[PDB]
């Protein structure tokens, strides 16, 4: 059923299994009209994909063109981000698929249920913990391919760099929540620790800077610091 | 006007007939019920005094036979049979009304609540949802499971609905997922109209021996078959109007006849506001929505 603390090192056994995070696919500016009313203008979005052990990412581009005269568009994406879901697990070989699809949001239940009906051996999940993906587009490489997207597009790449050679999954998702939870709390504080030294670099094929093990675990601290403290700051304590 | 006669009342017992129930005392005088009014289905329904578990009894049409009633010491129950000798029948019936040992079905002439409440059940229509083809009545009890109940454990003793389910195959054409999902016409009016259940009688033959089994025996199964058939309707955008507006009497003389200290159980509050008050359908049931808001307004 729902996924919480108690089974956490679930996420990283040998079942092949996806988080679904699907808080930017529909994604707006609001601004007002000539007449002084309010409205909305759509920039594109995408599906968040992850296989929390192998650190695969399948980013799906989410095109502004798919809503172009749709109504409903916050309940339109939900069905969208399931309908690419399927679509992509349709794609993989059977070996690839996952066994279980776990949602960041309870509303992406029934949209995922109802299109992956073909799939009964496929169990789809919530969870009880607050991940933070919503902040994937804040990483600057990731951002960049969205905004650039002329059409809808998959773009792969892996979350977790080449960290997988020195350290465990379990290790690497605790690394990613929380330079994420990081950058959704402070999103300037966050970079500017990721980025502060000019000589440690990201890679043409990265997505995170070439930390050495020693300097991993600073920046992992310093993340924490931001964390603690800009909690601090929003609950004066 | 049909009678059932009964052989004798040998254990304390109350005895529904339709909508009306009256007590018997151990081994009391009783020998059965007259003037029952031809035309319709009937169900004549039994609560042992010493064991309020199991409510059972039986559905039947005094015109496919002449049926009574006989208490089985071995199996602990009143059991209905047919009578084939007619001639026998008519004689034994005719001497129990001269001794006046018969209670008569008690309808008042100015109402219609019976007419109301089985306006779409037939025996042919009770006989595709229970089966004991050796018998032209059919028995009901509290703990009969469903069909799609077995599914989630004896066969023979099953109730046949239709299994609704919202989240299935049949129920979601390929590629119209969000369309199917969010609008159940294509599963009403395709699927279980045209495809099953064949014309609207059927389905409300359905429907309304549904809830019968649920109000008179307490039967699990048969409230979850019937809010599930009021929710396949009102979450279908496109219903013909004739039968919106025949759902709405139907529901409202259920309504109307459910026990007030019932409703609890009954009556699910999340079905009733989804129909009543977000689905398609929100504003298609006035009177039933009026009986609901002025009976149960605490349910809503
Ligand atoms: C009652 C009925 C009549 C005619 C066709 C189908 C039905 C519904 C069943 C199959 C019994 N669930």
């Amino acid at each position: 059923g729902a996924m919480n603390s108690s089974n956490y090192a679930e996420l990283f056994n040998n079942d092949i299994k996806l988080f679904v995070d699907d808080t930017n696919v529909y994604r707006v500016t609001v601004h007002k009209t000539f007449e002084g009313n309010v409205a909305t203008k759509a920039i594109n979005g995408c599906i968040f994909t992850l296989n929390p052990k192998t650190g695969h990412l399948f980013l799906k581009i989410i095109h502004t063109s798919v809503w172009a005269g749709q109504k409903r568009l916050s309940q339109l994406a939900k069905w969208k981000t399931a309908e690419e879901v399927s679509a992509l697990v349709r794609s993989l070989p059977k070996e690839e698929q996952p066994k279980q699809i776990i949602v960041t949001r309870k509303a992406m239940l029934d949209p995922l249920e109802v299109h992956m009906l073909d799939f009964p051996n496929i169990a789809i999940r919530p969870t009880e913990l607050r991940l933070p993906f919503s902040a994937a587009m804040s990483i600057d490489k990731l951002s960049d391919v969205v905004m650039k997207a002329t059409e809808p597009q998959m773009v792969l790449f892996n979350i977790y760099d080449d960290w997988l050679d020195r350290i465990s999954s379990y290790t690497a998702f605790s690394r990613l929540t929380l330079l994420l939870r990081a950058l959704k709390t402070n999103e300037e504080s966050a970079k500017m620790i990721l980025l502060s030294d000019p000589t440690i670099t990201i890679k043409s094929y990265h997505l995170w800077p070439s930390f050495t093990d020693e300097q991993w675990i600073t920046i992992e601290s310093q993340m924490r610091d931001l964390i603690l403290t800009e909690y601090g700051r929003k609950y004066n304590v | 006007m049909n009678t059932v006669p009964f052989t004798s009342a040998p254990i304390e017992v109350t005895i529904g007939i339709d909508q009306y129930s009256f007590n018997v005392k151990e081994n009391q005088p009783f020998h059965g019920i007259k003037d029952i009014p031809i035309g319709h289905v009937h169900v004549i329904h039994f609560q042992h005094a010493d064991n309020s578990s199991m409510r059972y009894g039986y559905w039947f049409d005094c015109r496919m036979g002449n049926f009574y009633i006989q208490y089985d010491p071995k199996d602990g129950l009143y059991k209905m049979m047919e009578e084939r000798d007619g001639a026998k029948f008519e004689n034994i019936v005719h001497n129990f009304k001269e001794r006046q040992m018969m209670v008569s079905y008690p309808k008042i002439d100015e109402d219609d609540t019976w007419y109301n409440l089985t306006e779409f059940v037939q025996m042919d229509k009770i006989r595709k949802i229970v089966r004991k083809d050796e018998n032209q009545f059919s028995y009901v009890d509290s703990s009969m499971t469903t069909v799609q109940e077995n599914e989630l454990s004896d066969p023979a003793h099953s109730l046949n609905y239709t299994v609704i389910n919202f989240k299935s195959r049949e129920a979601i054409r390929p590629g119209h997922e969000m369309e199917d999902f969010l609008d159940k016409s294509y599963y009403l009016n395709t699927v279980m109209l045209q495809g099953i259940f064949k014309n609207s009688s059927n389905y409300f033959g359905e429907l309304q021996f549904a809830f019968l089994n649920a109000m008179f025996f307490g039967n699990y199964g048969s409230s979850l078959q019937w809010h599930a058939m009021i929710e396949l309707i009102c979450s279908s955008a496109t219903v013909p109007k004739h039968m919106l507006d025949k759902l709405d009497e139907i529901l409202y003389y259920q309504i109307k006849t459910l026990p007030e200290q019932y409703s609890d159980i009954l009556l699910n509050e999340r079905v009733w506001n989804i129909c009543l008050y977000s689905s398609f359908q929100k504003n298609s049931l006035h009177n039933t929505e009026k009986i609901m808001e002025n009976k149960y307004p605490e349910l809503l």
